[PDB]
């Protein structure tokens, strides 16, 4: 008769490929989820099917029972017969430990039990539950701690394949430091193990304010008596509409990102996020 | 949706693992690495286009009964295999300004091949 | 304490 | 020198174009959305824009006004003073419609104004609020009325060319009971009873006495209604995962979820049907309004 | 997202209409009687990957930098444009019990398309 991969959520087989093809044909493998079409009807009876149902009626379910079925890692039967192979970590061979995802995990099955269902780009990161500090960390042998933007821990191997170049691969660290190349900021970043921000393109000077301060791409110096620096930011972008309220460094609160760019930008200064939500003392 | 698991040979979804190294994102990527992006290749044929289960089944049908009586702009344009889900992938790297950003960029990965 | 380098968006 | 199509909803300029081209002989078409970048690369910064960002930075709109720009059928302002192309189908010419996609519309030019927003397709069935069943409603022309498994009315033609087959079996059942030459046939009568009269079997139409008395092909199952004393065959597999709740049981008797409505019918080879949703128990009157 | 206003060679949503009626659906779909279903045309250049505004860019960009530097294989498989955001529509035909049903085909016409 025919052959199809697949049973609907409502039964009906559905994914078919090989038509002209009796049953015990079709159902010899050990691929599961395999079903089997009786009747052969070749003309649009069947595009019709895939309207009128889920898909092929009187559709038929290879195996009821693990028999010669075949999974990367196990079987097992539950409910309806229905056996549906699922996750089989393996497990032995210690630890609460962090996600590559930043989610945390009382456990490393506990991990394998998800890598299995969908991420299996899902990775470790590290020991024990995720951390928002780089406060910890042995960091897996080799591979310097730092922290998102959300200001949060991961672990990492910096590269360091990747000096010297050029009439301007030359730029201006956020702290002041004329890096030599954009690689070259990343790797002291990573080194420091924190975003330091590209303050603006080009080799440091000491000046007292913006204007002084060039900038190409457009972006708009700004500066901060924090620390006493200019820097190049790029307020050409807009919002006026996720979302979220934060507050910032000079005591205020606000709406989202968009929401104080031009708060800095449009006024002067360069703000930090204090924190989410807002803070306040009544 | 599929696995392009043994001898198939049509629309499944091969896996693959893509090296930020193979290509040269290695520097501007943090982690993760690398990763499976995985893609879509198969013949895309009859009685079988339309039976896909994918989105783009239905419609891929009503145009194949087209250049099956070589009409129009189309006895000549093959439906190919290609992509017809794909979630989106959290990664780490230098935004434009190379501070630290956490994201999920979406579709960067595919869930189910289809044919069109 | 600690700080907070600025940022790009979210 | 750097061109683009679509202006972000948050302005970074995305979709691209040629380049080394000029604001204004990019900006040199009527084309509303259509965006320019002086800045340039040639790779990655642009794509690396995709990551980071929701598009390119810089964005000068070509058109910051309705002015000079121009669409299919009006243009208007948006708050922000944000030109856009908007509806206009002329007016003034009736009582609210209810649409072929069977939805009751405001009126002609509110569906007419979100026919050009969306669907192209999409057009007046007949005037009223869309309505419960053919009682009183006015088709257009030879448009004749009918309705469908919920009843909601429609209005719709029937073709007439029913030209007949040559073989003794391309026959079928009416669960009406009568047999019927072709599917044509068939499906033509139906259209002028205006409702759905089901396939009882393949066969040549017969007066069982019960259901072994009747074939049943495609591999369906047999289920008598001693309502009209006569059987018919409606195929099962079709299988409920998942959930579900209302609808009342047409045996008199409470049921729970539709899908399973069908399972004891099947399971029990007689027929059952949908009375007032949800759950019943009395009755209210014998007989039907028809369907399978 | 991309109508093909003239000028252009390079994917766009090339939207035009079906009849049932040439189709021979026309025999069992009540009402409508062909609708505007749309295709897509158009070439597939590397400027235009990272670039296009839709889904598969990413991806296809990712795919790119192999058949990119002449990498081993892809080659042989070559990049299309196709629909790869499709709207579904309602629809009123009968069905094998041959009763008018009212339904929307879920995922019908393709309104956006994209290169792969």
């Amino acid at each position: 008769g025919n052959c199809w991969l697949r049973q609907a959520k409502n039964g009906r087989c559905q994914v078919l490929y090989k038509t002209e093809l009796s049953k015990e044909e079709c159902c010899s493998t050990g691929r599961l989820s395999t079903s089997w079409t009786e009747e052969d009807v070749n003309d649009n009876t069947l595009f019709k099917w895939m309207i009128f149902n889920g898909g092929a009626p009187n559709c038929i379910p290879c195996k009821e029972t693990c028999e010669n079925v075949d999974c990367g890692p196990k079987c097992r039967m539950n409910k309806k017969n229905k056996p549906r192979c699922v996750c089989a970590p393996d497990c032995s061979n210690k630890g609460p430990v962090c996600g590559l995802d930043g989610k945390t995990y009382r456990n490393e099955c506990a991990l394998l039990k998800a890598r299995c269902k969908e991420q299996p780009e899902l990775e470790v990161q590290y020991q024990g539950r995720c951390k928002k500090t780089c406060r910890d960390v042995f960091c897996p042998g080799s591979s310097t701690c730092v922290v998102d933007q959300t200001n949060n821990a991961y672990c990492v191997t910096c590269n360091r394949i990747c000096p010297e170049p050029s009439s301007e691969q030359y730029l201006c660290g956020n702290d002041g430091v004329t890096y030599s190349s954009a690689c070259h900021l990343r790797k002291a970043t990573c080194l420091l193990g924190r975003s330091i921000g590209l303050a603006y393109e080009g080799k440091c000077i000491k000046a007292k304010s913006c204007e002084d301060i060039q900038c190409t791409g457009g972006k708009k110096c700004l500066w901060d008596f924090k620390v006493g620096r200019g820097r190049c930011s790029l307020c050409d972008e807009l919002c006026p509409d996720s979302d979220e309220p934060v507050c910032a460094s000079d005591n205020a609160t606000y709406a989202s990102e968009c929401a104080m760019k031009e708060a800095a930008c449009s006024s002067g200064v360069l703000l930090e996020v204090k924190h989410s939500g807002s803070c306040n003392s009544i | 949706g599929l696995e392009c698991d043994g001898k198939v040979n049509i629309c499944c979804k091969k896996q693959f693992f893509v090296s930020f190294k193979d290509i040269g994102w290695n520097d501007w990527i943090i982690a993760p690495s690398g990763y499976h992006a995985n893609y879509c290749e198969g013949e895309c044929p009859s009685h079988i286009a339309g039976t896909s289960g994918s989105s783009l089944s239905f419609h891929s049908t009503v145009i194949n009964h087209y250049r099956m009586r070589g009409h129009s702009p189309f006895a000549n344009l093959k439906s190919c295999c290609v992509p017809t889900k794909l979630r989106p992938m959290s990664m780490l790297y230098y935004d434009d300004g190379q501070n630290i950003i956490k994201k999920d960029i979406q579709n960067m990965i595919v869930e189910e091949c289809g044919c069109s | 304490a600690a700080a907070a380098a600025a940022a790009a968006a979210a």
